[PDB]
């Protein structure tokens, strides 16, 4: 997050590109400040005229640039009031461009995760594989795949919600690597059988808490017709 | 089997089971053409000990007899004692499938439809979805008689009932089938007071018992 000499307050990515700006260019001597009212504004050289504002209210709050990517203004209670949205979704290597990855099930029973990195022209390059495991390691019959930054690294991670033959459930997480690949999945959460069922869960990834780390929400459909939203 | 005189031939047996296997008291049967081979056959919703539901199908032999059954659908999420299965082609596939009318403890009821499909060469019923539902106390499953068929002639089977109302009135309702096997709202038909038509004194002609 930088304020340019030309008065334009901007946020740039690791790709060197600008993701967001106030557009207050040409106002040389302009300054950006965070007021006691809790808002973030850009003021002209005269120290009086406002050129841009987030128009928020949050006394005792603060403006924080997160490692996840974007700039968020938070109140005294730690609740987000406003965000620039300057983030790149599922950027696995942290190079400033979104990527995509897939779980590939081979006919011989083994599986691996393949990553397609984004190019400078918006195209997707040839996949590389990581976490290639032997047959019999995963029983890939009843599992759901999620993406997102679950560590607050600044680079995307992945997760798998899987049911087991004993009706138990586990949620696996694999951290993104700088090379665009993934590390081994580890259990991030688990429950004894009789708690949650894979056939009813409909997980969603995203930052629902606003704490700077992605998390998981589930639209759980009960056998009796009732519905509840669960948050992890 | 039937002759061209409208008469029936002598009965012959085909499929059979030893004593201690299939219990008649746990069998709720429906019939229809579930794989579209041009022959109607049987399916059984069996009460599996703990009142879970396991559905068997008994494909018809070319000679009119029946072959060894196989399981097409099973669920432990629903109580067998509260299920009343019905058969018909509810999406116009050309092959019949089944729905289950379920009487909830809450006083409400619903119909779950399981469409017939073939996946990886294997015939089975697909995942159940709710196609009809009512408020609690709106319908009593023990006070109405069910019969399926294609009532508007649009090629998709649907169901209609004669229900006995609290005031003794008998009313016809029909729920037509949408292309996605979802049901429409019930459409009222003929009705009468108990002084004309007595509910408990009439039985409908059906294709399968209860
Ligand atoms: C036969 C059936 O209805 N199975 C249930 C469920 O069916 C769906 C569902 O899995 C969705 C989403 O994953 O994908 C398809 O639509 C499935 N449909 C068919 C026709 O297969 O599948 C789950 C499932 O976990 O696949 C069943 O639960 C069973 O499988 C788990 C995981 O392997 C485990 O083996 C359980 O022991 C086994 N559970 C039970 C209770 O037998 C669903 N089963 C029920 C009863 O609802
Ligand atoms: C029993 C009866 O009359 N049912 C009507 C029918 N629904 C069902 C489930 O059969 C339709 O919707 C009506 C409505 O809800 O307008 C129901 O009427 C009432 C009076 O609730």
């Amino acid at each position: 997050l930088t304020l340019r000499a030309d008065g334009d307050l901007v946020v740039v990515s690791n790709a060197g590109k600008t993701l967001w700006s106030t557009g207050t260019a040409g106002h040389l001597g302009a300054t950006a400040r965070f007021t006691d009212s809790g808002n973030l504004t850009v003021v002209d050289a005269d120290g009086t005229t406002v050129l841009w504002e987030s128009a928020t209210t949050a006394p005792g709050g603060s403006a924080v640039l997160q490692d996840r990517g974007d700039l968020v203004v938070r109140d005294a209670q730690g609740a987000s009031q406003w965000a620039a949205g300057t983030e790149v979704r599922h950027d696995y290597n942290g190079d400033g461009r979104s990527d995509m990855a897939a779980w590939y099930n081979y006919t011989d029973g083994r599986d691996a995760i393949h990553t397609f990195l984004g190019g400078t022209d918006g195209t997707l390059t040839k996949p590389l594989k990581s976490y290639d495991v032997a047959d019999g390691v995963w029983d890939t019959r009843a599992m759901k795949y999620l993406t997102g930054d679950f560590n607050g690294d600044g680079r995307g991670d992945t997760a798998v919600l899987k049911g087991y033959s004993d009706t138990s459930v586990k949620l696996w997480v694999a951290l993104g690597r700088a090379d665009g690949g993934f590390d081994a999945p580890y259990t991030a959460w688990s429950t004894p059988a009789g708690g949650f069922h894979i056939s009813y869960m409909t997980p969603h990834a995203g930052d629902f808490n606003g704490d700077g780390r992605d998390d998981v929400a589930v639209w759980y459909a009960y056998a009796d017709g009732s519905t509840k939203l669960w948050t992890f | 089997t039937s002759t061209d005189r409208g008469t029936f031939n002598a009965p012959f047996s085909s499929w059979s089971a030893p004593s201690g296997s299939w219990l008649r008291s746990r069998v709720k049967s429906v019939v229809g053409d579930f794989d579209g081979d041009g022959r109607d056959d049987l399916s059984v919703f069996y009460g599996q000990g703990d009142d879970t539901v396991k559905t068997y199908v008994f494909p018809a032999a070319p000679d009119g007899g029946f072959t060894t059954p196989a399981v097409w659908w099973q669920s432990a999420s629903l109580d067998w004692n509260r299920t009343t299965p019905h058969a018909g082609d509810f999406n116009g596939d050309g092959r019949d499938d089944t729905l289950v009318w379920y009487d909830y403890p809450d006083g409400s009821d619903k119909t779950s439809t399981m469409l017939s499909e073939r996946v990886s060469g294997k015939d089975r019923f697909g995942s159940a979805k709710v196609t009809l539902s009512s408020p609690p106390g709106n319908l009593d499953v023990t006070r109405m008689q069910f019969l399926t068929g294609d009532y508007d002639g649009d090629g998709r089977d649907d169901l209609a009932t004669l229900n006995h109302q609290a005031d003794g009135t008998v009313k016809m309702w029909t729920w037509t089938a949408r292309p996605d096997a979802m049901f429409n709202g019930g459409i009222a038909g003929w009705s009468a007071p108990a002084s004309s038509w007595v509910f408990g004194s009439a039985q409908f002609f059906t294709t399968y018992p209860k």
